[PDB]
């Protein structure tokens, strides 16, 4: 999250940023479990929000 | 002299009245039998009369008259309900837990273990565990959240060192201690007048709370008073014995005609005996709420060091509103899952945010 | 003529006057019943005296009159409290170890185990299992970092080439042996003998250093010991076989009124043996430390072979400064977690690199 700070908008990457390797260009996430995800984080964030 | 003692009625019908110092000591005066036929009370009563200095030859001062008994008047103790005949509920007054001093361990205890007035219930864990330090903490969150409740502890065959200090850290709540220095006699007759006079307390009507010290160890008390075992319930049980465990222990109920008896206490588990795991399998089906806890938390010093999937508690709902009783089944159909280390510590991470309410909010 | 010792008072109401070599001996001095009413003296305390030589058919020295006891007159004895009433609190004064010829095992001590005045401590693991020469270390640390603590060691059911050797190598400080080679009453009697002269020491405001060999292995030369004493337990043990020991052991305390008495012993575990384990279990109830030493690590020659991971005190705090309990705190947090082989030589390594302060220096 500390790096999310070039981030700006859903997704994408600000225009004019520059970028070193190793840095987000576009946040995407898949599902945690292809059939179970991990029960540790889902309860986690069920009790968060 | 005003005479705060209760009913030690011996064998020969005449009586004792023990000291502060919750034992046999100097102060006893005869209780003849006639009296307690007069009066139709029972032995453990808080009992005042006139009473006439003793004379030459003359050991025990003989009661003349009782004028006040438990601050009332004959007439209330000839005519007053009969404890047994009482009809016992669910708890339905549950006692909110909330501590400033440990939110989390406190906290933990509250959002997982509710606990109601009349409630019945056994916190478990092997020896060295500070289950004495637990009712430490549970006793000072009573004696804040619910100070009008009359609270009391009785610890059996303990450290002095730790009588002590709780004494000194209770802030004047009534402890009463038995240390294993004392031979077990006394720890017997202490514990049993205890008993009779909490159950005159109840029978008035009382909110009676008792935070009895490891139900188990007392145990191996009795068997130690107690000689036969009969035959030998496997390592040296006994069933009469246990009995007075046992009519201890089911007395607490919840009365729906006033007054509630809830007495909570501790056991000594995975200690190599079978006869710790018998008592402990023989009071579980007898108490309507289970705490266990697991040593290796205690080893990661993680408290409250609960094995959180044994706990529970019976009658959910008789304790928990319908909108309570099935936000309280959510929160199972969740939290019976996930993994026990990483559930300690993770959930001490979480519950130190805010309030229970607010957390939950 | 002066007559010496330590007052050993027989069944038959008079006495005898035993003398270092710590067992009966025929130096004797009769103490009568009305001598002990008349000076209200126990046993066991340090007695000068007139004595007149024993008459015609009379065979064992006759007082003449008491001068000295524990150094001082007798009219102050008369008017001194007894233990029992004795206010205990938890130990407060720790002893530093650092050690130059094994810093390294002391440092480890002072890291898991904080030692304090008064403690009540133990230290686990099975025969031939890295405890007598460590007991040593320890007592030779002790021997410089606290010359002013009258320190006693107790040998019970062992080699009797061990004795000797720890006897020279002790520097002369107090040991007392017991083989196995003796009749278990010699056991038993040396034992509670100096369990009583501790128990006057103490109760003259001072610190007392115990290091009893063998508390658990003192647990099965009981059992053998033990003639009956009850109804049996698992494992072979009776009922009551441990109040003596358990009376022996729990005297550990930590005294308000100035002075200690620290013991240290030695159990015996893991030796297949319900009746061992159980002791193991039943005395682990009683002390405020223990420490493990599992066997991996000894057959890999490994020492100190401690089991850190089980080793843990009660109530840090109460002997260990807020600031020195918040770093020991946080050390605890960080040296939870490491994994016991590798734990073992890494922290080994640690502590080897410098002092325990010196390495938070
Ligand atoms: N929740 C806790 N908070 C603080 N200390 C604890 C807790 N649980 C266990 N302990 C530690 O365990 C040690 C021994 O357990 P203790 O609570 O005294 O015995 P019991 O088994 O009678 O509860 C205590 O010195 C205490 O420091
Ligand atoms: N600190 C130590 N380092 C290395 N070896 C030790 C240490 N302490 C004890 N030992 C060894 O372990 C053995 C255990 O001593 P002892 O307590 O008499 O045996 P046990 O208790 O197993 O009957 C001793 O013979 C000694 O040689
Ligand atoms: F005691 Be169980 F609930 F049958
Ligand atoms: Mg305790
Ligand atoms: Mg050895």
């Amino acid at each position: 999250e500390a790096a999310l700070r070039d981030l700006d908008e859903e997704g994408v990457v600000r225009i004019g940023a520059e970028v070193k390797p190793g840095d987000i260009l576009v946040g995407r996430t898949s599902f945690k479990g292809e059939s179970e995800p991990t029960p540790e984080e889902r309860l986690l964030r069920s009790i968060f929000g | 002299r005003l005479v705060k003692g209760y009913l030690e009625i011996s064998q020969d019908g005449y009586g004792f009245l023990t000291e502060n110092l919750h034992n046999l000591e100097s102060r006893v005066a005869i209780v003849s039998a006639g009296l307690i036929k007069q009066y139709a009370l029972r032995a453990g009563d808080y009992v005042v009369g006139q009473a006439r200095p003793p004379r030459e030859n003359e050991r025990y001062a003989t009661l003349l008259k009782v004028e006040a008994v438990n601050n009332l008047d004959p007439e209330a103790a000839k005519n007053r309900p009969r404890f047994d005949e009482l009809t016992p509920q669910f708890p339905d007054r549950q006692i909110r837990l909330e501590t400033t001093p440990d939110e989390l361990s406190t906290r933990v205890i509250d959002l997982l273990a509710p606990i109601g007035r009349g409630q019945r219930g056994l916190i478990v864990a092997p020896p060295k565990a500070g289950k004495t330090t637990l009712l430490k903490k549970i006793a000072n969150a009573v004696l804040k959240n619910e100070p009008d409740i009359k609270v009391i502890v009785l610890l059996i065959d303990e450290r002095p060192e730790e009588v002590t200090d709780f004494r000194e850290s209770v802030q004047g709540a009534e402890v009463i201690a038995s240390t294993f220095d004392e031979p077990p006699q006394n720890h017997i007759r202490v514990a049993e007048f205890v008993h009779e006079r909490a159950k005159r307390i109840v029978e008035e009507g009382g909110h009676v709370m008792i935070l009895l010290d490891s139900i188990t160890r007392l145990a191996r008390a009795n068997n130690l008073v107690t000689p036969p075992t009969g035959r030998t319930l496997s390592g040296g049980l006994d069933s009469a014995a246990l009995y007075f465990p046992k009519r201890f222990l089911g007395a607490a109920r919840n009365i729906r005609g006033g007054g509630s008896l809830t007495i909570l206490a501790t056991a000594l588990v995975e200690t190599g005996s079978r006869m710790d795991d018998v008592i402990f399998e023989e009071f579980k089906g007898t108490g309507n709420m289970e705490l266990h806890l697991s040593r290796r938390l205690e080893e990661r010093r993680i408290f409250p060091a609960i094995d959180i999937l044994k706990s529970g508690t019976r009658r959910e709902e008789l304790l928990l509103g319908e909108e309570v009783t099935h936000k309280m089944w959510l929160l199972r159909k969740v939290l019976a899952d996930m993994d026990p280390a990483e559930a300690m510590e993770m959930l001490l991470a979480r519950l130190a945010r805010t309030k229970n309410n607010k957390e939950f909010l």
